[PDB]
């Protein structure tokens, strides 16, 4: 008996802890925890915990209701007991002018009704009671909570309630607040709620219960090639409305297509621009593609193709893209690609202007400012290889 | 037409329209031979399929979604590419590629 | 039962559309009555130098106020311009009930 | 024709006369921010700049 | 300005359940947003302009309509001596 | 491109049946008809159908006692029955020794069967030729449809209510059959069909003609 008592005590504590915890961030975990502990011998304790919680977060009443429903589905007696307790609480509230308590209790009841725990008859009765004493503040929120459900189940009852409310509004000298409440209710209606001896055996039972509880690519290619201007192609692509997953893939495909053509075409660039303007996700995809290229896919290409790619990227970056670029060891294909890109930029912009633009962005990779023990020499040399300025100045600066 | 002005086609809408019309006319010629022109009985298969699979092997420039525009504001003043017009046919989502995309623009 | 439903689906509206070679996108379209003689010749009237484009002047609006929004309308009939129809029919077998709307203040 | 933009007539045309509105159009419309990327830059560049009666 | 094909549009939207009516008996004028006397102003010719340059553009259009501004591009300013007081002392 | 050019999904073609064949033309299409005639010269369709029937009969004869078959009677049908697409008739009526426990109306390529539904003493095979075309080139479906139609309405000149409708799409070389079956029959039937497709003389001739037409 002592052992049993101890167990019960433990259970109660656990329940309390759970109640304290209960929130949106860790609800599943809480549920799991609850499931772990027994609540047949400690059913009363569980009920107490639940009710207390309700009294406390009222904002997490729905969750509580759900939990109750879950419990009830397994152990119905407990649920019934809980319901009874709630009813009692409500009654007490009604008696003692404990308005907050009533509101809480009412809310709980509504939640229960919604989750198929308690019948709507009780709710109706409550509403009637509220009406009899001209209490608009109590029944207004409750109704809202269990409005749609009420309509679904006891439509006649709902209608009656509405009628009563109307009567109160018109055929009774109501207060301002009351009137407001009534109005709110009406509005809601218009939209239809838019917002022991056998202890061991029992234990055994509970444990048991616990235990129990290419084609696409082809299509893209076709689209690219079945289109006069790039604009048209872009439009076609957008029509498809492929998921934010596949955008990157699409971009890659486009790039490949571009590479395949003998020399760099404005078309692809135009298409890219169109895509980029259209949405942030496409921009992101483009960025990702770019990253992939210079990092891992650049060294695979033959020279002409690489050059073309660079040109395309330059075009993209001359206007549309932000100049964000991540650049001794890394110098074969990649270096030539970079050179090509630079050339493209120069062509688009104008040398001094281009330089200024570069300066404006953070740009540590393309032009590292800090001397870093003759590491910038290499960069300078590279720059010299493809007619450019400012390198000399940089060199002078460091000495 | 296309090899001579590769780049310069894209902008001119009248030319595009003519191409669409011309292509259609050509198609109908073939369909005239077969004494019908019922649009279902000639799916693009029979025209654009190459001769090496028994088709006519045309080289379309018609399945382009033509640039439409505010003809109010087109001839007048300034322009931008908005609202595409139909292009040439009902398709079974069969995007027939266009000769232009296989010709390297003059620049 | 609401008569106002047929806004820009009137026979008159259709006729207007036909006249103005202006499809209400849902509705039908025809050969234009008049051939579009594009001979403005860049005049000082209706220029894009002159006018403002806050409204896009949709062709929905053309058949609604034909004589206004459309310039050089011809054989254009006048359309209707209506009241709203608050008419509530009970589908749940009940009798004279303020259901869909809200009560007076007093 | 809808908003001054559809093809005048379905006949002749030798085509459906169907009209998808383009999604490049939207792009064209929207670059107020893109203007700022350029417009903004421009602004930055040129950013710094009676008693008797009483 | 904005109330061109307002009512019709509303009707179209609402399947003819809402009927707008516009009126002007309050005589309630209001500042056009944006700031007149700006030579940079706006981007688009064909589209609706932005809201900072809205005032300017409208004014320009009005001028054009009148025949005040002579040509495709122009400005608005005070005619006085000393180069408008040296452009208001720079 | 006959199987696209002539096809069922036509807008307004007055569907004439071509002369001495089962080849519907949805409207007068010019060269096509001539080609078809050339292909199916000298009553070729009829020959094909009859040939198939003969083959089936032979097969039946070969496997008489294995499937409990009393007699395999080839009915004296009207010559045009091959190319009467509206109506039909039982070509090879089939008497049983003991009572067959046939399955429900089902297809020729079906792994799952149940031979406890209907019972019968007499059966029939119908051979139905068809010239296919891009829209209705599915043969199996067509055969099923035919079965649904013919067997049910009033009387379709079948002696027994239960039988099978073999069908060979001459223009796609697809074959399929549908109807009622008894245990061990179906695989054999399938095999026979396959054999026929590989090599029936008439079919071969037809193929040759087609090739010639196409060059």
């Amino acid at each position: 008996i002592k052992f049993q008592r101890e167990n019960w005590e433990m259970i109660r504590s656990h329940v309390s802890p759970i109640i304290s915890n209960l929130t949106m961030d860790n609800l599943q975990e809480s549920h799991r925890d609850l499931f772990q502990v027994n609540i047949l011998i400690g059913r009363d304790i569980i009920c107490k915990n639940v009710v207390d919680f309700t009294l406390n977060n009222g904002r997490l009443i729905p969750a509580l209701s759900a939990l109750i429903a879950l419990l009830n589905s397994d152990i119905p007696d407990i649920g019934e007991t809980l319901a009874k307790e709630l009813m009692l609480m409500f009654v007490q509230q009604f008696n003692r002018k404990d308005y907050v308590s009533c509101g809480n209790i009412l809310q709980c009841l509504s939640i229960l009704f919604l989750y198929d725990v308690i019948h709507e008859i009780v709710i109706l009765q409550i509403l009637l009671l509220l009406l009899e004493k001209n209490s608009l503040r109590l029944v207004i929120a409750v109704m809202k909570i269990c409005g749609w459900k009420l309509a679904l189940v006891s439509k006649k009852t709902h209608d009656m309630i509405w009628e009563k409310l109307r009567y109160i509004l018109q055929t009774q000298e109501l207060s301002s607040t009351l009137r407001e409440s009534l109005e709110t209710l009406f509005e809601i209606r218009q939209k239809d709620y838019k917002s022991c001896e056998n202890f061991n055996e029992l234990t055994m039972a509970f444990d048991t219960l616990r235990q129990k509880l290419v084609e696409f690519k082809k299509k893209i290619y076709l689209v690219l090639k079945s289109s006069l201007s790039g604009d048209e192609a872009a439009h076609k692509l957008l029509k498809l409305k492929i998921a934010n997953n596949l955008k990157k893939s699409v971009v890659d495909i486009i790039i490949k297509s571009s590479l395949q053509e003998s020399t760099f075409s404005k078309f692809y660039s135009i298409l890219s621009e169109r895509m980029i303007t259209f949405h942030r996700s496409w921009q992101t995809a483009y960025n990702e593609t770019f990253e992939q290229n210079y990092t891992q896919d650049i060294e695979d290409y033959e020279t002409d193709q690489l050059r073309i790619l660079g040109k395309f990227w330059g075009h993209l970056i001359s206007y549309e893209f932000l100049p964000m670029d991540c650049l001794e060891e890394s110098c074969p294909q990649g270096r030539i690609f970079i050179k090509f890109l630079f050339q493209e930029l120069v062509n688009e912009l104008g040398l001094d202007e281009l330089q200024l633009r570069l300066n404006s962005s953070k740009l540590d990779g393309m032009f590292p400012l800090e001397g870093d023990a003759e590491h910038i020499r290499y960069s300078i040399n590279f720059f010299t290889a493809i007619g450019l300025g400012l390198l000399t100045e940089d060199m002078r600066s460091r000495l | 037409l296309f090899t001579y002005f590769r780049e310069a086609i894209v902008a001119t809408e009248p030319l595009l329209d003519i191409l669409v019309k011309g292509e259609t006319r050509i198609q109908n010629r073939v369909k005239l031979g077969l004494n019908s022109k019922m649009p279902t009985r000639f799916p693009p298969a029979v025209f654009y399929t190459p001769k090496e699979l028994g088709g006519l092997g045309m080289i379309s420039a018609s399945h382009i979604l033509i640039p439409a525009s505010d003809l109010s504001w087109s001839k007048q003043t300034d322009t931008g590419i908005t609202h595409f017009r139909a292009g040439m046919t009902h398709e079974d989502e069969k995007l027939i590629p266009t000769i232009f995309r296989y010709i390297t623009t003059w620049e | 039962t609401d008569k106002n439903y047929y806004y820009l689906f009137d026979k008159k509206s259709f006729f207007n559309g036909k006249a103005l070679n202006n499809a209400i996108p849902g509705g039908p379209k025809f050969e234009p009555l008049y051939p579009r003689e594009e001979e403005e010749d860049y005049n000082e009237f209706n220029s894009i130098d002159r006018v403002i484009f806050r409204v896009p002047i949709r062709s929905e609006y053309k058949v609604a106020f034909p004589h206004l929004y459309n310039s050089r309308p011809r054989s254009v009939r006048i359309p209707w311009y209506n009241n709203p129809v608050s008419c509530i029919i009970q589908n749940d077998e009940e009798y004279d009930t303020p259901a869909l709307f809200f009560d007076p203040s007093l | 024709s809808y908003n001054g933009i559809g093809l005048k007539s379905a006949k002749g045309s030798s085509t459906s006369g169907h009209v998808q509105r383009s999604l490049a159009s939207n792009n064209r419309r929207r670059p107020q921010g893109s203007q700022q990327q350029r417009q903004q830059r421009q602004n930055a560049i040129k950013k710094a700049s009676i008693e008797t009666h009483m | 300005i904005e109330s061109a094909g307002f009512e019709t549009d509303l009707r179209l939207s609402t399947n003819g359940l809402g009927m707008c009516q516009l009126y002007f008996w309050h005589k309630i004028w209001r500042k056009v947003p944006g700031d007149v006397l700006d030579k940079d102003a706006f981007i688009p010719k064909l589209k609706p302009a932005p809201i900072n340059s809205l005032s300017r553009d409208f004014v320009m259009k009005t001028r054009r309509r009148k025949g005040i501004s002579t040509g495709g591009f122009m400005s608005n300013d005070g005619p006085t001596l000393e180069k408008y007081i040296s452009a208001e002392l720079y | 491109w006959s199987p696209t050019i002539n096809r069922a999904n036509v807008y307004v073609g007055f569907l004439v049946q071509l002369d001495l064949t089962g080849i519907f033309l949805h409207g007068k299409i010019p060269t096509l008809k001539i080609s078809l005639i050339q292909i199916f010269r000298a009553h070729l369709w009829q020959k094909i159908h009859e040939s198939i029937v003969f083959d089936i009969c032979q097969i039946l004869d070969g496997e008489l006692d294995v499937l409990q078959i009393e007699s395999v009677t080839k009915e004296t049908v009207h010559p045009r029955k091959s190319y009467k697409m509206n109506s039909s008739a039982a070509d090879i009526t089939m008497e049983s020794v003991h009572e067959w426990e046939v399955s429900k109306p089902s297809l020729l390529h079906e792994t799952n069967d149940s031979f406890k539904g209907l019972i019968t003493n007499k059966m029939w095979f119908d051979v139905q030729l068809r010239y296919g075309d891009y829209d209705s080139h599915d043969i199996s479906r067509y055969v099923r449809a035919k079965f649904l139609d013919y067997t049910t309405d009033n009387v379709s000149m079948y002696p027994s209510p239960t039988g099978v409708m073999i069908g060979i799409d001459l223009a796609y070389n697809m074959y399929d059959a549908y109807g009622n079956w008894f245990n061990g029959l179906k695989p054999l039937i399938q095999n026979s069909m396959r054999t026929i497709m590989k090599a029936n003389p008439a079919l071969y001739v037809l193929r040759e003609r087609i090739r010639k037409g196409l060059q």
